[PDB]
């Protein structure tokens, strides 16, 4: 169980 | 693992691995990374 990553975009 | 290769990725729905291989599908249409899949594990369980 764990939260998703911090997301990104180039 | 019910995410076969029947389909690549939907619009604004990429995916990447984390520190190991937690394939999380990134969402650009909504800007957010999710564990589920936007083309197999979405609002549909019939």
């Amino acid at each position: 169980g764990t939260p998703p990553p911090p997301y990104t975009v180039g | 693992f019910e995410i076969p290769d029947d389909v690549p990725l939907p619009a604004g729905w990429e995916m990447a691995k984390t520190s190991s291989g937690q394939r999380y599908f990134k969402n650009h249409i909504d800007q957010t990374t999710t564990w589920q899949d936007p083309r197999k594990a979405m609002l549909s369980q019939m």
